[PDB]
RNA sequence: CAAGGAACUCUGCAAAUUAACCCCGUAAGUUAGCGAGAAGGGGUGCUUAUGUAAAAGUAAGCCGCAGUGAAGAACGAGGGG
RNA sequence: AGCGAAAUUCCUAGUCGGGUAAAUUCCGUCCCGCUUGAAUGGUGUAACCAUCUCUUGACUGUCUCGGCUAUAGACUCGGUG
RNA sequence: ACCUCGAUGUCGACUCAUCUCAUCCUCGAGCUGAAGCAGGUUCGAAGGGUUCGGCUGUUCGCCGAUUAAAGAGAUACGUGAGUUGGGUUCAAACCGUCGUGAGACAGGUUGGUCCCUAUCUAUUGUGCCCGUAGGAAGAUUGAAGAGUGUUGCUUCUAGUACGAGAGGACCGAAGCGAGGACACCUCUUAUGCUCCAGUUGUAGCGCCAGCUGCACCGCUGGGUAGUAACGUGUCUAUUAGAUAAACGCUGAAAGCAUCUAAGUGUGAAACUAUCUCAAAGAUUAAUCUUCCCAUUUCGCAAGAAAGUAAGAGCCGUCAAAGACGAUGACGUUGAUAGGUUACAGGUGUAAGCAUAGUGAUAUGUUGAGCUGAGUAAUACUAAUUGCUCGAGGACU
């Protein structure tokens, strides 16, 4: 199925009361109209994708190769360049606006880098039960568990590859699927997305067309206060 | 815990290939000779203006 | 690209009112709850003291605590939730922004009141 | 949070004074006794002028949770004690009267007949 | 593991911060570890900014952040502050002090640095 | 450290609540000495006033979430070998 | 004589009653007690127990299921080793 | 008794599990003395799930409550350089027995040492150097991979097929949940040791008040940010191909028949993709993009005076990162950090003043005062007036 896409940065989180007397936690994403840097059909490079530019910056804060590439095709000098698969409907030099890409209440997936917490221990990484603390505890009482699969000459005689063990955690591209967009703001280039999005504010945020829902539309509506003293 | 077979001298000489410091930066102060480290004060007690300290 | 990180309230501004009175914890208020069971829109009455006043903009939440027939009841309200009418009945001397004494304080002891 | 082997007070005319939840129903290790579920209980202390005595086990419905849960309506509810209503293994209960306010979120799971005999609903 | 020295707990840290800022106010230049001086400059400029009001409330507030030295007593230090410290720092908002990087120490080889007052 | 309160574990092991002051109250059994601080409850701050030698003691008034505000002061009950 | 599935019982996880949502542990009672049992003492016995065990009240991060803070250590830089 | 005695550490639970299929569940199919529900048995299918307690030291087992079920095993009857010692296996003692006695008993009971800073492999991440067709910056390709791939309940179809009545669906749809995975901090909590309020004991600021130092952060109630969860959102699937058991179509040997030999299909949570993640050290070291160099004259233009302009490194300021290394943002066109101003947020009426009151205290200035991280503007201070690597296309 055809998949549209857009880029932006999360700036905050709030909640919005919707219809049927309930709420919805919302994140607010500030996107900026972009320039289509390139489109590649499957007859030129065999991968039909679209390279887009975002986070526009001045020219005197960019290296020679990227600025030369940008001025070659008469595009804005931009900071970030990234590709999105399966999108060919647009063309060079066209701007992309979120209001002209989706409907009021369709489903779109989101992706962003993870909020790394450093060299996170095994327990937090895989939710392993802590050892007993009373009736004696030994030297360790917080460890990944025995990775042994068998002693002897040839039963295991090896620590199996890919066993869940402490190490780097976070700072890895993660995604959230099946989320509903509610509100738009054209005067500030602002969008509202239900749920929570991984990654701290200031990082890269990508919104793509959902795959588990191939683009089905079901409306979502919010109420308006009408009470005055 | 200890090793089974003793590590040879060439294993040691291979291991220490990375335990080597990175050299510092030489700098010539505008109002002091005796070339110094970059981004610090000089030996003549200066920093290009500001005679903030003596040489003692 | 440059942002204020305050647009959260800039979009929150549209879902506010002026009906909501300014009030703090330690006062007795009675609110009305609108309930919709697809028909017969029902109006409730809920009286009690305010426990806390936290949050800003649309995140302002507060608590109502009441004691009926020996059973305590506690409810939490988002201020700008739809169909929430709130009025001030009685206010007294406030001491703390959030109060933690409503479980061992009973009647026959004069609760503080001011002008 | 009302976990395994938890004391709670009876809230109906069953002849008991103190009841204890022993095993939750539903799925394994669900460790939850939130409003609207059905749970196995065992009466601890019973006095005359009632209908049932200690020793036997029953299936009841929990009503009061001290911690309280955030409802899907945007409002949070809290309690200062935990209580349950004894039923006779069907929709209709053994209880004839209810002490204190009860919840309403259990309306979708039935039991409106029991809900109809409470002093007030919050 | 077992019993050890109390270390660099928060109370000790703030006490040393106040001692260092009082000393640098009394004399003017202080050589020490770079990180500690950088941390203490916050409190230093806080006190300097709050001292320009020249009111008894400000005196009472800054009293609990100053410890006397051999050169000046607490009253002497406050008199010096009201005499020749405030008026110079009215035409320049914030950043009254500067910090520069000294060479490494002989024994510990940690980055020494000087902190001084300026226009 | 929310809610639960012994449900993990061989075992309430280890930890936590009761602590001092004075005032009530304290059973079966008992070699009548004990059991016993049994158990189970009250309050202790401040100001003024009354008093005896000062105190100890009492009345009135003040406030907080808390008044041996800090620290140092006992977990019991019952049934057995 | 007294006592008794007693830490003495292999059969036995003996019977039964009680405490329990459920008791190979506990209390009491039932005797064909392998080989109980009297100065290798037998039987109760008030108070004592860093004695062992059983039930229970409150209180408990032991636990449901973990979480945060501070330090010292650890860890990079220097010296020694 | 063939390896082990100049060491092969045995029971049990805890954490982590992995693997096989004689399948406990979910899946499909046949048969049936299967009206339906509900069964009984057999056939393929191991991706996933496979509960909590009381008893004894525990597997064995009993019992209780339940679950779609509460699998059968192995891995030194898995894992003491991972804990725990309850049992077994120490020196003490008791009781029964045995023995004339030292003493013993697969008889019973109470107490009681559990060490090791990791060299390599393996593994978890992580870097420095070189490498790829001259050198940089990038954007992709996905070869070979990994992770994820449980499901329950109620309602509708419907009291419909069926059966007589009673009773009571296969096939699909909707919502509500519980396990476990991914993140988030708007609400709710926990935490929050340079925050706010209150307050005791003391030592000082000569003294009243107000302060700091200490007393578990002195104590108690809150709370910025960050941080997490008991909290909130999503995931649990839809589908395609080839299929296993099966069911077929037509059609043969041997004019019939036949699901099979040819040809052709339908067909299971399994297999390969659609889901997510990483990925050219993928030597098959891949494609494309841009930027720069090829500069008269000297053995192999070989370093011959110009050794990139492209960029990177040294050093500095920092957290969206962070054990160091790395990543990311910026180094005077400069907002990178610390300031100053503005505000949010938290606390809750600052001190002093006036005044009622015998006096604690109360009342108005005062929703003021204060503030660690927060959101911004502002060159105020620090990032300085710097140094180094870095080119003549190697092979058609």
């Amino acid at each position: 199925m055809e998949i549209r896409g857009i880029f932006g940065v999360k700036v905050g989180m709030s909640q919005v009361f919707t219809t049927n007397n309930e709420r919805l936690p919302i994140t607010v994403i500030y996107c900026e109209p972009n320039q289509v840097a390139g489109v590649k059909t499957e007859a030129k490079d065999k991968y039909s994708a679209t390279l887009l530019s975002f986070d526009t910056v001045e020219n005197k804060k960019l290296n020679k190769p990227q600025q030369g590439f940008f001025e070659k095709n008469n595009l804005k000098p931009t900071k970030h360049l990234q590709e999105i698969r399966n999108m060919t409907g647009f063309e060079m030099g066209q701007q992309i606006t979120p209001q002209n890409l989706f409907q009021v209440g369709e489903y779109v997936d989101v992706s962003a880098i993870s909020k790394g917490r450093g060299f996170t221990g095994a327990i937090k990484r895989w939710n392993f039960k802590i050892g007993p603390l009373g009736h004696g505890a030994g030297y360790p009482h917080r460890f990944q568990g025995s990775v042994q699969a068998g002693r002897g000459g040839a039963s295991a005689q090896r620590v199996f590859k890919g066993k869940k063990m402490s190490g780097h955690y976070g700072h890895e591209k993660v995604t959230v699927q099946n989320l509903r967009i509610v509100g738009f703001d054209e005067a500030n280039m602002l969008v509202l997305v239900s749920g929570a999005i991984a990654g701290p504010e200031g990082g890269v945020v990508l919104i793509r067309t959902a795959k588990k829902k191939p683009g089905v539309v079901k409306p979502i509506e919010l109420a308006v206060q009408t009470e005055k003293a | 815990a200890v090793q089974q077979r003793r590590s040879s001298k060439h294993r040691r000489d291979k291991r220490r290939s990375h335990d080597a410091l990175t050299a510092q930066a030489l700098s010539v102060c505008q109002k002091c000779g005796k070339k110094k480290l970059f981004h610090r004060v000089c030996s003549c007690g200066m920093y290009g203006d500001l005679r903030v300290k003596k040489a003692y | 690209k440059i942002n204020k990180q305050a647009l959260i309230d800039l979009v929150e501004q549209k879902q506010l009112k002026a009906y909501v009175p300014e009030f703090s914890a330690g006062d007795e208020v009675n609110v009305a709850i609108k309930l919709k069971e697809k028909e017969k829109v029902r109006i409730q009455n809920f009286t009690g003291t305010v426990l806390r006043r936290r949050g800003k903009g649309i995140s302002e939440t507060f608590i109502v605590r009441k004691t009926t027939d020996g059973i305590p009841i506690e409810k939490n309200f988002q201020i700008h939730n739809p169909n929430i009418s709130i009025e001030l009945k009685r206010r007294g001397k406030v001491r703390r922004a959030y109060i933690s004494y409503m479980r061992e304080r009973s009647g026959k002891a004069a609760k503080i009141k001011e002008r | 949070m009302v976990s395994f082997m938890t004391r709670l007070n009876v809230a109906d005319n069953t002849g008991a004074k103190q009841v204890g939840i022993i095993k939750v129903l539903g799925s394994t290790r669900k460790r939850y006794a939130f409003l609207g579920d059905v749970v196995v209980v065992s009466v601890k202390d019973a006095i005359p002028s009632g209908m049932v005595k200690k020793g036997q086990v029953l299936r009841a419905v929990i009503v009061r949770t001290k911690k309280g849960q955030q409802r899907k309506d945007g409002t949070h509810l809290k309690f200062d004690d935990n209580a349950c209503v004894l039923i006779k293994e069907d929709k209709s209960p053994r209880g004839t009267r209810i002490f204190g306010p009860v919840a309403r979120e259990l309306r979708e799971r039935g039991y409106n007949k029991i809900l109809s005999l409470a002093v007030e609903v919050v | 593991s077992y019993i050890n020295k109390p270390g660099k707990t928060s109370a000790w840290r703030v006490m040393t911060v106040r001692q260092q800022v009082s000393a640098v106010l009394a004399y003017g230049k202080i050589e020490t570890t770079l990180k500690k001086a950088k941390n203490t400059q916050k409190r230093l400029d806080k006190l300097i900014t709050l001292a320009k009001v020249d009111n008894f409330n400000n005196r009472r507030q800054v009293k609990k952040w100053l410890l006397n030295t051999n050169l000046f007593d607490v009253d002497q230090l406050m008199d010096h502050l009201f005499s020749k410290v405030a008026p110079k720092y009215e035409k320049t908002p914030g950043g009254y002090s500067r910090v520069l990087k000294l060479g490494p120490r002989r024994g510990d080889a940690t980055e020494m640095a000087i902190l001084q007052l300026t226009d």
